[PDB]
């Protein structure tokens, strides 16, 4: 038979499941809704582990439970009473014999030790992967240190001593490849001559590689704490979502830099060379699975100042028109082809983050926090699972590093890019559009001619890599 | 077959804009949503006796990708310009959204509707007369909607489709 | 995208977590933090087909030995890891093999035998003895180093191929 449990009057997590406290979805069960007590019971269940549930819960719980209250509840979960001696044990003791204590030994082995170990696994994951709760609340950290540091008894000892050390290391807080990264490529600008760096003077292969390293690092730095609760859209977004915002602002700045490079090149022949070089960079982004970079280029080409430049488009080689068109097709029909491509490639990649943001925001806005059942309010956990499925997909693409060498000067050049200067956004984007009108006026105004601005060769070195011995 | 209208929702972030399309496309009568579901933004409707398909683009949450607005906007035949009635800044933003739509579509007469959205019980700061005056100055309809009761939601989208049909 | 549920099992300290983190992050973990249960996901193209690996990293410490049935039920394939400088961990392999067979009620569970820490010179388990055991199980034997990456992709992706051909 099943093990008997402590009385629900002395141990709250022994209350029977009912539709008034837990609802399952239609081989472990999937929880649709429940009380916080039932969620924590199933988070630390004696019959099975649910590591995905642990991640989901620790990512999303603050929308229904405060960090201080979560710690109190898992400490309460941990402190399980042992059963009293049974009749057979009593009779043995009355005869001066050692009791078999069969029921007690089974309850320790099959209920207490698994639940306690799974409570410690929640603590371990909380400290390792959600440490911001403790960075933001020093007293919460003190309580966790005291709880872990006072667990007695040999069965938990190895993990208690380990978690103590992990906490201490987190308080004061290296990649291997088997292949070598390819050689850094140079074009007109030579190493160390940062003052000559520009769109046409750096090697287009190396522009795409260094932007991919930069954009990959920005992508990998975004934590779920910047996303849950839609906090990047709220008044405190600069406080709560700084890595996400830095990533988006880089993308915006690069898009505007591409547009500025195009429309400030007034000579038609030179501007064709500029656009052709940008489409070559897009081709290397595609080869690197840098989808953020692909869309930076696509967004620039579809901007109002660039899209209208029919005389420039006419002179772009057909094969490059096709590269740009197929890249734009990734975004059509609500990113249908992009989503399929992302799910088919071999990482490393740099996803486009915007789709994730829209899906997290709409999941949060479109589902209720609670479900009302039998007069009780239950936490709608299905909604949190959906959010954590998105943050989990984000995290899965953050693991794989690019096997590309950083060039510190090219990296600094792109980190310091500032096409808007001191201008505000409207002033700057009106400037770009007015440049577009200047260099290719609206029909029936005639097309003017403009002098060349570049003193160096416009011929691209191409995007196939070279390899000296 | 039936006409498909490509509609685009634009407006300031952080003030409940996404509730408009969610409430439209939703199972009206079950408060639930999975936006990742292929065609969670397509809806067949009957407007003035004529069946059509609405394809709604709402990039809510991507407002900081400001250089992508042109590309997103060019996909649209008609636009809902949304502000929150308790956020005066979102109302003041409307002028620049409209100017950007006109530039991207290269037209002074783009089908669009102005939508004032009530996203919570915080105090209203934009009176309906102010929004009506702005809409009249642009020659476009004004619809107010609730983010919680679905009031006005159908009117906002159906009015926009009528603006497209009568363009 | 086909999804594959891989489970990494073996005695405490043999390098199950280091192997998994090297596969997932290309990083070698120097610390010895005993695992309770961890899970990882990895999208990867294997033999031209994209799939999604779900990797369960399990507890080797004996204090967790009563909690294994639950993860053996869910796993589709098992990496059975010992360390080539620890003879006791090699002798522990057969206990994992037998429990997996009992739980899944099957003589034919996808498995790979992994001899880890092959970067260390002080070997105490000879390759021949491990290969003999693998042949008796009908499974491949792959020596690995979580430190240098030697054999790591081969071990995990061989297990995927075993599940695919099951
Ligand atoms: N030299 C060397 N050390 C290794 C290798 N793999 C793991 N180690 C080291 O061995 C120790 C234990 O590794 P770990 O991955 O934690 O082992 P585990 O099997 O997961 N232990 P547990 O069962 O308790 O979770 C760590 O100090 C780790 O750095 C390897 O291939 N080479
Ligand atoms: N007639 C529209 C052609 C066009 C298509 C795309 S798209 N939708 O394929 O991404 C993007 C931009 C774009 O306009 C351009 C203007 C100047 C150029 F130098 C080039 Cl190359 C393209
Ligand atoms: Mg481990
Ligand atoms: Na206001």
């Amino acid at each position: 038979g099943q093990m008997r449990l402590p009385s629900a009057d002395v141990y709250r997590f022994a209350e029977p499941d009912s539709e008034e406290n837990i609802i399952f979805e239609e081989g472990i069960p999937i929880i649709k809704a429940g009380t916080v007590i039932k969620l924590i019971e199933r988070l630390t269940y004696h019959m099975y582990a649910d590591p995905n549930f642990v991640r989901t819960f620790l990512t999303t719980y603050r929308s229904f439970c405060k960090p201080q209250e979560l710690l109190s509840l898992i400490i309460e979960r941990f402190e399980i009473p042992e059963p009293e001696p049974t009749e057979a044990d009593r009779i043995a003791i009355e005869n001066g014999d050692q009791p078999l204590s069969a029921e007690l030994k089974r309850f320790r082995k099959e209920y207490i030790q698994p639940v306690q170990l799974r409570v410690l696994n929640v603590c371990r994951h909380w400290v390792e992967h959600h440490f911001y709760d403790f960075e933001r609340d020093a007293y919460l950290l003190q309580r966790m240190e005291e709880f872990i540091g006072t667990v007695r008894g040999k069965a938990m000892k190895k993990w208690v001593e380990s978690i103590t050390k992990i906490i201490q290391r987190k308080k004061i807080a290296n990649i291997t490849f088997q292949s070598s990264p390819p050689t850094v490529e140079w074009h007109i600008s030579r190493p160390g001559h940062i003052e000559t760096f520009d769109l046409l003077t750096l090697h287009p292969i190396e522009i795409a590689r260094q932007l991919t390293l930069l954009e990959s690092d920005l992508y990998r730095a975004v934590q779920p704490s910047e996303l849950v609760g839609s906090v990047w859209t709220k008044e405190d977004k600069e406080i709560n979502s700084p890595n996400l915002l830095k990533m988006i602002r880089h993308t915006t700045n690069l898009t505007l830099w591409f547009e500025k490079c195009i429309v400030e090149t007034e000579n038609l022949e030179e501007r064709v060379a500029v656009v052709s070089r940008i489409i070559e960079i897009l081709q290397v982004f595609q080869e690197l699975n840098n989808f953020n970079g692909v869309l930076e280029v696509v967004s620039a080409m579809n901007s109002s100042p660039v899209y209208r430049l029919d005389h420039t488009f006419e002179q772009i080689p057909s094969r490059q028109k096709k590269i740009l068109e197929e890249a734009h097709e990734l975004s059509e029909d609500h990113y249908k082809k992009y989503l399929a491509k992302l799910r088919s490639i071999n990482p490393p990649c740099v996803p486009f983050f915007g789709i994730y943001l829209t899906n997290i925001l709409k999941t949060e806005e479109g589902n209720p926090e609670v479900l009302k059942r039998h007069g009780k309010e239950l936490i709608n956990f299905s909604k949190r699972r959906k959010v954590a499925e998105i943050t989990g997909e984000i995290q899965q693409y953050q693991n794989q590093p690019y096997c590309l060498r950083v060039e510190s000067d090219i990296k600094r050049f792109f980190e310091n890019l500032n096409p808007m200067g001191n201008s505000m956004e409207k002033e700057f984007t009106d400037y770009l559009f007015n440049k577009s009108l200047e260099i290719e006026p609206r029909n029936p105004k005639p097309l003017p001619r403009f002098p060349k601005k570049y003193s160096y060769p416009l011929k691209s070195p191409g995007v196939r890599p070279s390899n000296p011995r | 077959g039936m006409t498909e209208y490509k509609l685009v929702v634009v407006g300031a972030g952080g003030v409940g804009k996404s509730a408009l399309t969610i409430q439209l496309i939703q199972n009206h009568f079950v408060d639930e949503y999975d936006p990742t579901i292929e065609d969670s933004y397509r809806k067949q409707v009957v407007i003035d006796g004529e069946t059509c398909l609405l394809d709604i683009l709402d990039t809510a949450g991507q407002e900081e990708y400001s250089a992508m607005r042109d590309q997103y906007m060019r996909t649209g035949e008609g636009f809902l310009c949304v502000f929150a009635i308790n956020n005066t800044k979102s109302f003041e933003d409307i002028h620049q959204y409209r100017e950007q739509i006109k530039r991207v579509k290269d037209s002074d007469d783009v089908p669009m509707v102005l939508v004032g959205n009530k996203c919570d019980l915080a105090a209203r700061t934009v009176e309906s007369r102010q929004a009506q005056d702005l809409a009249r100055s642009y020659g476009i309809p004004y619809i107010e909607t609730s983010a919680k009761t679905r009031q006005g939601v159908e009117d906002a989208f159906y009015t926009l489709v009528r603006e497209i049909r009568q363009h």
